[PDB]
């Protein structure tokens, strides 16, 4: 009765969406064929938030799968959990987007956006009270960033009052794997700013930085970065599914977080990350989650919040804990250092507590901070957009799809205002 | 004099009652203290081996 419709597009979208549904299914006791084999009863109580119903105790997810080529839809169906997705939910074209924004947004995606909008309208009209949507896509691509911002513009004009959440993978310039990456990212942030209620900024550099430094993985891979993203994608929805002592759904975490409508770019972090060797040296308590939840070597964005000021802060706890030790640590972190916390908000931290911890741990947490220090991510894109654009570097790929040079001009000034909308609070 | 003796007896009976209550509360908090603090099993380690992309 508070359903969430999950949408994801691209190779980045379908490879986070494949790992995310591996995490929810374990957490609700669903086998790789769809039958409930759990042990407790609270797993089956609110399974309809993410899962539909079929014949014979079979739960098929409420997920929509979009791509512009059939090459990444076959690695989804050939995985461990590929047989639980409904076969109609795969929507795929026949020729790709080619790392082009405009083919995803005007040429190849416009003939495909009217076939996905049939699927999501079939599932949004099967929920008693749909809480909101989700996206998981990539801004450094052609179908995540081109068609994925064409669904958002088309969903928000048909279901406008709901929640439109995204988990965007913004590009990183230290580890970058596409020449024409600054053109796709600049033309999409202009479209995210007016059409999303929330947006979590994830950089692949800041996910490699955790596996080398914190988890001490000698071989990080894309299958291990997608579990850090999926663990915090289910930590924000944990009180819609399990009882607690202080609940928080998705709409409550957006009331206490965005003071002005254009300032909704967050930065996630997940608290108990521990290596195999240093496992036995740590007595994990409430003080030893809030030291890692708030640490600047832990954020899932390649920006340092010691250069800015926290506008607001979230904290979503799990596990059977005490409401006094949780509440004295949020007051403690505010009062020691008042240069990093803004002054026209007197209490910046919002806290929530659930009761059912994740698989294998007995306590966990999640940090969603709203920092002024996220403006150093857009400025660094916009020094490489206009380094290229003064010479008109790769522009003939884009103008030949039916664009103009003003679309590059209007989506550069409109993102340089979001820098100077954040610049007046630091 | 007999009513004063009765008052002393009632106070002693109540004191023995909350003495036994004190013992059972001590055992209650002694199994409360061991069930908050968490340790991770092998189920927390085994997911980071899988996946080769």
């Amino acid at each position: 009765m508070r359903e969430i419709v999950h949408l994801q597009a691209g190779q980045c979208g379908n490879q986070i969406g494949a790992k995310f549904w591996e995490v929810i299914s374990d957490e609700h006791g669903i086998d790789p064929t769809g039958t409930y084999h759990g042990d407790s009863d609270l797993q089956l109580e609110r399974i309809n938030v993410y899962y539909n119903e079929a014949t014979g105790g079979k739960y098929v997810p409420r997920a929509v799968l979009v791509d512009l080529e059939p090459g990444t839809m076959d690695s989804v169906r050939s995985g461990p959990f590929g047989q639980i997705f409904r076969p109609d939910n795969f929507v795929f074209g026949q020729s790709g987007a080619g790392n082009n924004w405009a083919k995803g947004h005007y040429t190849e995606g416009a003939e495909l956006v009217d076939s996905v909008l049939d699927v999501v309208r079939k599932e949004a009209e099967s929920c008693d009270c749909l809480q909101g949507f989700q996206l998981t896509h990539s801004l450094g691509g052609g179908t995540g960033s081109g068609m994925g911002t064409l669904l958002i513009s088309k969903i928000r004009e048909e279901y406008p009052d709901r929640i439109m959440n995204t988990f965007s993978v913004v590009p990183s310039p230290k580890v970058s794997d596409t020449v024409v990456e600054p053109y796709n990212a600049t033309l999409s942030v202009h479209q995210l700013v007016e059409n999303t209620d929330e947006t979590y900024c994830i950089d692949n550099e800041a996910l490699y930085d955790i596996c080398f430094r914190t988890l001490k993985l000698t071989t990080p891979t894309y299958g291990d970065l997608n579990h850090l993203v999926s663990a915090t994608m289910s930590g924000v929805t944990t009180c819609l599914r399990f009882p607690g002592q202080l609940n928080a759904d998705l709409r409550k975490l957006a009331v206490n977080m965005v003071p002005f409508p254009r300032l909704h770019f967050f930065m996630p972090g997940f608290a108990p990350l521990t290596s195999r060797g240093s496992q036995q040296y740590r007595a994990l308590t409430v003080p030893e989650l809030t030291q890692q939840m708030f640490d600047a070597k832990n954020m899932m964005a390649a920006c340092d919040p010691r250069h800015g000021r926290y506008l607001t802060v979230a904290a979503v706890f799990r596990g059977r804990m005490s409401m006094k030790e949780v509440d004295e640590q949020m007051l403690n972190v505010q009062n020691k250092n008042s240069s990093y916390f803004v002054e026209w908000i007197p209490n910046n931290v919002k806290t929530a507590v659930c009761d059912i911890p994740p698989r294998g741990l007995k306590m966990s947490a999640t940090f969603i901070g709203n920092s002024t220090a996220i403006q150093e991510l857009f400025k660094r894109i916009s020094e490489q957009f206009t380094a290229m654009f003064r010479r008109k570097a790769f522009l003939h790929w884009y103008t030949g799809e039916g664009m103009d040079e003003m679309e590059f001009t209007e989506a550069e000034s409109n993102m340089n205002d979001l820098v100077s909308e954040y610049q007046q609070y630091q | 004099r007999q009513q004063q003796r009765l008052l002393r007896e009632q106070r002693r009976a109540l004191d023995c009652s909350n003495l036994n209550l004190a013992r059972q509360q001590y055992l209650q908090k002694k199994q409360m203290n061991t069930a908050s603090s968490s340790q991770p099993t092998e189920d927390y380690f085994s997911q980071f081996n899988t996946r080769s992309r």
